[PDB]
RNA sequence: GGGUAGGUGGUAAGAACCUCAGAUCCGGAGAUUUCCGAAUGGAGCAAUCCGGUAGUUGGAAACAGCUAUCAUUAAUUGAUGAAUAAAUAGUCAAUUAAAGCAAUACGUGGUGAAGUGAAACAUCUCAGUAGCCACAGGAAAAGAAAACGAAUGUGAUUCCGUGUGUAGUGGCGAGCGAAAGCGGAACAGGCCAAACUUAUCAUUAGAUAGGGGUUGUAGGGCUUGCAAUGUGGACUUGAAAACGAUAGAAGAAGCUGUUGGAAAGCAGCGCGCAAAAGGGUGAUAGCCCCGUAUUUGAAAUUGUUUUCAUACCUAGCGAGAUCCCUGAGUAGCUCGGAAAACGUUAUUUUGAGUGAAUCUGCCCAGACCAUUGGGUAAGCCUAAAUACUAAUUAGUGACCGAUAGCGAAACAGUACCGUGAGGGAAAGGUGAAAAGAACCCAGAGAUGGGAGUGAAAUAGAUUCUGAAACCAUAUGCCUACAACG
RNA sequence: UUGUGGUAGACGAGCGUUGUAUUGGAGUUGAAGUCAAAGCGUGAGCAUUGGUGGAUCCAAUACAAGUGAGAAUGCCGGCAUGAGUAACGCUUGGGAGUGAGAAUCUCCCAAACCGAUUGACUAAGGUUUCCUGGACCAGGGUCGUCCUUCCAGGGUUAGUCUGGACCUAAGCUGAGGCUGAAAAGCGUAGGCGAUGGACAACAGGUUAAUAUUCCUGUACUUACAGUUAGACUGAUGGAGUG
RNA sequence: GUUAAUCUAGCUGUAACCAGUACCGAGAACGAACACACGUAGUCAAGGAGAGGAUCCUAAGGUUAGCGAGUGAACUAUAGC
RNA sequence: AAAUCCAGGUACGGGUGAAGACACCCGUUAGGCGCAACGGGACGGAAAGACCCCGUGAAGCUUUACUGUAGCUUAAUAUUG
């Protein structure tokens, strides 16, 4: 699954809008990276995490 | 209970055969069939007097404690101080 | 428990028995419940094959009987344990949940066409329709205002009518089409986070379990007093009662005559009614029967309501003051899109980026600013009205009546076609009752002709009626030199 | 008095059907439906009598509709015509018997094709078609006493054969796991998967039908204990062979 | 493993499970809508002449090609000339 | 058995005619009914003409026809010092 694992924000699915209103079934993936965390049990663990949880994670001081 | 129990006297109220007093022998309450001994004889001709039944209409059960053994209805509500249900006649008070 | 006197399911007579010490039958509750199948010991060509483990029995032992257990995944608990010393991954064990099916219906949510219309066509419509998929549920979803929106105003949601085919929106074409307001069905609003306080965690808590507190004419906490013992339910356990649902009991009243095969008709004289709804009975029955109206009744299981007690939750008016709290990657702003009636626009959502404030606040009243006015997001929960009926029961029809009506009145999703998905038919009626036509003649026999039963055998098993096309026979008339819709 | 041909097409008045409602009424002394007849109407249509048939039905006024058939290379069923025409899809002669009936069946004797086959054994398939007795609705391109059809009864017998209980190939599935809006897809360990590898039985006889299976005669194998003697065995793993 | 397990050779005794096994295997039982001239893996494969499984005739064995009987015109096919 | 078939008691010449006649007009010829044949005709039968044209019809294919797009490539921004 392409979405994340500390939510379950998933691809969003839209219209490719061109120029003269022809539409285009299209989709939209979140942005994916594969930056750490650590648990409060040790087990420090690598997720594949969104970057707007990962700015969250970062203000939080959850590494 | 019902109108009509193997071995008591009946009597025919309409058919071919009027008056023709009998003693009933097998009953079928499925098909509302009876079997009187006596009557309805029908010359079988086996490849034979066997009786044919009678619809539980037609049949009426009989009086034999008046003077007059004439027919008449079955009540059943008489249900005696000492004994289950019984059978007694409307136009009358003779048990069974 | 009911309930009587027959019964051993239909094509079904006979044979052999059970039964009136109360069987069969009917209703409630139970037990048994081979094998496959989510299938789950391991496999597998579905309905078969091959086992392990622990007991017990037999056996000298393989081995065989007879029992129970043996899938995976998630959570929790315990034990064990790596590269690496500790620790985690992992492995083993124990306990508790589901995995599936279907009511072709209804609900939500994801994804999502095209035919067609536009008299072509791409924007658009068909359409957020069908289909695929996940997820429940007895209903779901939604929901208690950061609202409507123009006022000395309404005061959760949902659903019906109207507003109206309006204001608007649309290659301003085809087309689309609200929100207010109003009349109505139904009506309930509750609870956390955080301030503060308590106990404990190497208390580095920034964590665990308590108290407390729930918001807008702003509220709550913090300091201090008065009044309270009570309604109230979106609700726990018991007891009692009522009304039902699941078998059933009683349940009035008629004879005579004629046609007649049989009268229940027709006719004469009666009769009963909280019953002249219906079905059968040799032809059309109020009184022959079975019921119906009515009056009734349950050991056992189950439903709705009520009462009494029973927990948990819940209650009110004031005084002090720069005290503290009032849901952050959040509301916004930008880039691409969409829900909303609106083809992107206030409002609402978001894949990417950035990003605030804290009651003198924040948002809102179709871009926007000021004034005025309304409401307090960024946390949760919620019966009712609403949609649907494959199902159980009672019943109805200016609905069908065997080329109809469900594809299917019968052993129909059968036979049959196809490798397979899948496609997919036709046909019923003797008579009141077999009294299913013993016997005789012909014939090998089916069968036929007499007989016989019966009202009728031109009702005969080819079985209600029995047209037409069609094929044969026959009285009567015409036709073999004649060109003929 | 003036008129009355007529498709498309406008307008008017009407017949019939099925059922409901109220009102009258006929019916086993024979209702509807069905045929037949030498009737009545301006038309759609309507009576009368008789045979058959064996229980419902007719008229008056309104009402409501699955309401009116000669055509759709219409649908379903039946029936003709073409026609007793083409066809009948590789083969004979007779004796004796049976039987009501024989070219067609049973037996016999020839005759004619096959013979790297129309013969014999089996795999794949098919699923009782096999054997005995009986029958002749239907099927058999004729007939039939007969059929591979129908009816009643019957037959398939394994330590060693084909396959499981052993093995693996292509490949299939696939715990954890990877990826994917969803379903699913990919794939590791394990597990399956013969067309292949490894494993021990020969000859003859018998019944209507079975046969390395049953029987007779002679054999081998793989396990299990108990026993005598000898010896220290030596795998879930390494190697060789296969 | 020795205070004997396990194997080897022999003797006595016991056991050897589950499905298939008929018949057809095609000018009539299979796939062709059929008792249709077509198709379908492998095996055995006699004698004379012959290089031979070719070719002609026969054997072991097996079949009567499930409509006949005539006539012997046109005409058609097939052979012969 | 079959396809066919508006009912049929289904002549020929000249002419006419929706323009080439079994039926019409005017002449001509012909007893009723089969059987074997052959094919001139009945614009014979089988096929809603394949060619052609028409429909604001379909599909397939092409391209420097239009509008878009899977891919490939380039820059800003996040991942990020
Ligand atoms: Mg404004
Ligand atoms: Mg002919
Ligand atoms: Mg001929
Ligand atoms: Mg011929
Ligand atoms: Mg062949
Ligand atoms: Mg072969
Ligand atoms: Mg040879
Ligand atoms: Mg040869
Ligand atoms: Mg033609």
């Amino acid at each position: 699954a392409k979405k994340d694992q500390l939510t379950l924000r998933g691809p969003l699915y839209g219209n490719n809008r061109s120029h003269s209103k022809t539409i285009t079934r299209r989709k939209w993936n979140v942005n994916l990276q594969p930056c750490k965390v650590k648990t409060a049990d040790g087990k420090t663990t690598r997720i594949l995490v969104s970057t707007r949880t990962l700015r969250t994670l970062k203000k939080h001081n959850r590494l | 209970m019902q109108r009509i129990k193997k071995g008591d006297k009946v009597v025919v109220i309409t058919g071919k055969n009027k008056g023709g007093s009998g003693i009933v022998l097998k009953i079928m309450p499925a098909r509302q069939q009876a079997i009187v001994e006596g009557l309805n004889k029908v010359t079988r001709h086996k490849k034979v007097q066997q009786e044919a039944p009678i619809f539980l209409s037609k049949l009426a059960l009989f009086d034999q404690k008046a003077k007059q053994q004439t027919i008449g209805k079955i009540k059943y509500v008489m249900d005696p101080k000492t004994n289950k249900k019984t059978r007694v006649f409307k136009k009358s008070n003779n048990t069974l």
